[PDB]
RNA sequence: UAUUAGCUAGUUGGUGAGGUAAAGGCUCACCAAGGCGAUGAUACAUAGCCGACCUGAGAGGGUGAUCGGCCACAUUGGGAC
RNA sequence: CGGUAACUACCCAGAAAGGGACGGCUAACUACGUGCCAGCAGCCGCGGUAAUACGUAGGUCCCGAGCGUUGUCCGGAUUUAUUGGGCGUAAAGCGAGCGCAGGUGGUUUAUUAAGUCUGGUGUAAAAGGCAGUGGCUCAACCAUUGUAUGCAUUGGAAACUG
């Protein structure tokens, strides 16, 4: 059990020998809104198939970003192929300024505001890739002060 | 102007504090799709679904409420809803009907856009008035004694936070603003302001 | 009488008259580096004293004549030709 | 070319720890000196040495590692490239990472840090951040 | 990318064209290369409604204005709506528009004009194609 | 050669001057040299801002006032500082 | 616009004189031949310019309307009190 | 501008709201002649028998004394990518060499402060932003008041480059 929110039923086919076989999929996000985001894919004939499918696989691949108050670290990146999301911590808690398929994204992991565009294709996914690789690139100020080695006092 | 509130009364079913008024039975759009199914919405759809409660509840235009709303989107002290939903309040019909004596706003608006209540030496024409806090209103007795407001107005209720209720003389002071501690509705800077304001 | 340039002369054969390169970097606004350009300035010789590699400064003075804007009067930095 | 050893020493610090392994190289300069003193004074590295008489001494320094040889140093490069002297004012000089980054430019002073370089008015050339 | 490369590249752009070639209309003095202060009209001339062949597959027969163009261009522009009253020597206001189903065109019409009547109550605005809210 | 003006600056029916020190060449809405003051006669009322110093200074150069700038300088003392002065 | 290459004859220096509010081929006389330019000179198109102003988060793009400044003009062209 | 805005007696709910849009593309579909017909359209498009495309009524979706349409421009467009590109095949490395300018610079000693940072100096008369004030009420915006600026020139810094 997550929050859940769908993202589109993908179009894709099977091409049998004497036709055409009408293959189904989709793509899902889900997350308890407080830095902890999955996404499911449905590889079916149905839609309730593609639910079923979507929590198969939206139960894993579900990590925490290291939530600083409903903000971010700071400023990360997200490259793979197309999708190319650059997000941006700004002024928090006035507008959800974010692109479609990762406003969903952090309501479910529970940022106030960001400030995120998207460079090389909105292609969705790619866009959760990259969006995956932008809560990836986070180092956090618990271990600037941990694992750099010294306590620093721009956190403390 | 002074449009029906089949959207709000029906493609939501709360007529919300610019009238405040739950309408009965058949809940739906009627004519046609009234007996027929319900629809959906989308995150456009509540932004378009919470612009439409907040604006066109109260009584507000789209004009004066983009270019007064961009007028709410001026600072930037990190959040900006505090600057935005405390200015639902500095409009004198949504005063007085925080008063509680008019029905609607629409009524306050009706019956002080008049020229009736002479709120200190104007006659006034605006109920939209900008609301500075600690100030009285003062009433005029003719309007005290009008029998539509005799009828409703002057027929007191009760009365919310922030003001000083006179019900002698039907007056009030704004002592405090109202905010997200006092009003909620579902307000939302990212459905309005993400509606309006450079949608973002 | 007030201002100041400096750099190689191209031509040092003519007759109260001379000119200047110069060195000045000035930016470029989309590539942010500055750039050097050489700007010309024949003006005043003494005896014609013209030689390769020294340099003269200018005055900013009453022009000589056409053309000849400042007054090259002292040639503060002297070199030896090769 | 020989005629980047700053960010061909980065670059190099990019390969020592991207590369999880010991010890990086650096000729001899002043500069480098400051490079591994100011940033294994911010805890990046765990060496100062060099070749005790050459002016190409190889600076062979240990590396100030996680927990598991794990990266502490990820975005490392040099600002100002070889084509271009960065020469920033020194009133505003910008944050890094909102905070969570180093900064380092050769004010008219020293070659100082980043809060040392924003509020005692000094300015000059950026070097690095992280 | 070299200095000096980075120093001759401007910002610049080649892909520049405004889809209205326009003499628009205008202020006939002696020339009339006059150019360009376009219009979303022509208070000018054409001449016949002609039938136009769409595309693959749309079999359809659609109504263009043989288009008086002094400036060397198409003898025609799309003609919107059931029906024309005009004919030659008339004036033809100019709408800016395209229809890929439509062959050869850059213009339309503006139809729903000054020399146009039509049949109100459209479920599309009641009033183009030569129409207005209905006096009963 | 030099005067001392005011500015039409204002409404329909809310106009407001602003004292600007002119010649008899300056445009007295246009070109300008630099203005001194801002002014409104009977609103609300006998409201004015005044410096008193560098009408000093082109009265050591020599300006002319207009009517009512005239008669505020009157309602200013520095007339009786031209007293003083004499 | 270099599918805008070689360009420049008072041109560029010097002396004298006339002028001017004034140095000044500013002019003009005389005597000298330079000089510019392939890191754009000339020739052609196009342009009143600036503060400013619309849009873009900004970077900027874009405009010069109306306002203010400068410049230029007064059917056309040219003189001059 | 003049019995000028304002004000009393306020008359009757009586004199005073319409425009666009509904296949999506973004929210607003059924009666509905049709029958690839006439037409609609920025893109995907449509219409060949029950078309939420169209003509068509009702219901709706957004606005207002303005709606919508094209005409221009900016953004998205990072679609010349300094910020903020790519070059193996998808567009691309000259057909390869020189050694002209031009570009870039192994280490170090010291000077220099040129550039680089600090202080004084110029800065739009203005008008304009960030704020405040009053006001045609409060509106909008005007009037005001400051604030905010390579507009500049001049002392210091040797840490980098020259």
């Amino acid at each position: 059990e997550f929050e859940e929110r769908v993202v589109s039923i993908n179009r894709v086919t099977k091409v049998v020998k004497g036709g055409r076989r009408l293959r189904f999929a989709a793509l899902v996000v889900v997350g308890d809104r407080n830095g902890r985001v999955g996404f499911g894919t449905g590889k079916a004939q149905e839609v309730p198939e593609a639910i079923r499918k979507a929590i198969e696989a939206a139960k894993k691949n579900l990590i925490t970003v290291p939530m600083v108050g409903t903000t971010l670290p700071h400023e990360a990146l997200g490259v793979f192929g197309g999708g190319k999301i650059l997000l941006k911590p700004a002024v928090e808690g006035a507008g959800v300024a974010a692109g479609g398929a990762v406003r969903a994204v952090l309501e479910l992991a529970g940022v106030a505001d960001v400030t995120s565009k998207s460079l090389g294709s909105n292609t969705p996914i790619n866009v959760v890739r990259a969006t995956v690789d932008g809560l990836t690139q986070l180092k956090r100020a618990e271990e600037v002060a941990a694992l750099r080695g010294k306590s620093v006092s721009d956190f403390a | 102007y002074t449009g029906p509130s089949w959207k709000q009364s029906r493609r939501y079913g709360i007529s919300l504090t610019g009238s405040g008024k739950e309408i009965a039975r058949r809940n739906y759009v009627p004519g046609q799709h009234g007996p027929n199914n319900r629809s959906k919405l989308s995150e456009y759809g509540l932004q378009l679904a919470e612009k439409q409660k907040l604006r066109f509840t109260y009584g507000l235009s789209e004009r004066q409420f983009r270019n007064l709303y961009v007028a709410a989107t001026k600072v930037k002290e990190g959040t900006v809803g505090y600057n935005f939903m405390t200015l639902l309040e500095q409009r004198l019909d949504n005063v007085v009907y925080r008063l509680g004596l008019a029905t609607t706003r629409r009524q306050a608006r009706q019956f002080v856009n008049h020229g009736h209540i002479l709120v200190d030496g104007k006659r006034v024409d605006i109920p939209s008035f900008r609301v500075q806090p600690g100030q009285v209103i003062s009433v005029r007795e003719k309007s005290m004694k009008v029998p539509a407001i005799l009828e409703a107005v002057e027929a007191t209720k009760g009365r919310a936070n922030f003001v000083s209720f006179d019900a002698d003389k039907l007056e009030g002071t704004l002592v405090r603003l109202p905010e997200r501690d006092e009003i909620n509705p579902e307000i939302n800077d990212a459905l309005i302001v993400e509606f309006y304001n450079k949608m973002m | 009488q007030r201002k100041v340039y400096q750099g190689r002369v191209v031509s040092d054969k003519m007759d109260k008259t001379i000119t200047v390169v110069v060195e000045t970097k000035r930016n470029h606004p989309v590539y942010g580096k500055r750039i050097n350009y050489s700007k010309k300035y024949k003006a005043h010789d003494e005896n014609n004293s013209a030689k390769t590699g020294d340099i003269v400064r200018i005055m900013e003075t009453r022009p000589l004549s056409k053309d000849k804007h400042f007054r090259l009067v002292e040639i503060v930095e002297e070199a030896v030709i090769i | 070319v020989m005629t980047d050893p700053i960010a061909d020493f980065l670059t190099r610090i990019r390969n020592g720890n991207m590369r999880k392994f010991d010890v990086v190289e650096a000729p001899a300069s002043k500069i480098k000196r400051q490079i591994a003193e100011i940033l294994k004074a911010e805890g990046y590295v765990k060496d100062v040495e060099y070749v005790e008489d050459n002016k190409q001494g190889v600076i062979r320094v240990f590396l100030k590692y996680g927990k598991n040889g794990e990266k502490v140093i990820t975005n490392l490069k040099r600002i100002s490239k070889p084509g271009l002297r960065v020469y920033v004012k020194s009133d505003d000089v910008p944050k890094v990472l909102n905070g969570l980054g180093t900064a380092i430019i050769s004010t008219s002073t020293g070659v100082v840090t980043d809060k040392v370089a924003r509020q005692t008015n000094v300015g000059g050339e950026v070097i690095a951040y992280i | 990318p070299t200095i000096n490369q980075l120093v001759r590249k401007p910002r610049r752009a080649q892909v520049t064209k405004s889809k209205s070639p326009a003499m628009n209309v205008g202020y006939n003095s002696r020339k009339k290369v006059q150019t360009k202060l376009a219009s979303p009209q022509k208070r000018g001339v054409a001449t016949r409604v002609g039938t136009m062949t769409p595309k693959k597959p749309n079999s359809a027969l659609r109504k263009f204005a043989r288009v008086r163009l002094s400036n060397l261009m198409e003898v025609t522009a799309y003609i919107p709506g059931i029906g024309h009253n005009l004919q030659e020597h008339s004036v033809v206001l100019l709408r800016g528009g395209r229809v890929k189903d439509l062959p050869g065109v850059r213009y339309h019409i503006v139809r729903g004009a000054l020399d146009t009547a039509g049949v109100a109550d459209r479920k599309q605005s009641r009033s183009k194609y030569g129409a207005k809210k209905p006096k009963a | 050669s030099v005067k001392i003006r005011l500015t039409r600056m204002g409404s329909k029916k809310k106009p407001f001057y602003r004292i600007n020190v002119a010649d008899s060449r300056a445009p007295r809405d246009g070109k300008f040299i630099e203005t001194v003051g801002t002014y409104n006669p009977l609103v609300t009322e006998n409201q004015v801002t005044l410096k008193e110093e560098r009408v000093l200074e082109w009265l050591s150069n020599g300006a002319q006032p207009s009517d009512t700038v005239r008669n505020l300088l009157s309602k200013a003392g520095v007339m009786k500082k031209f007293h003083e002065s004499k």
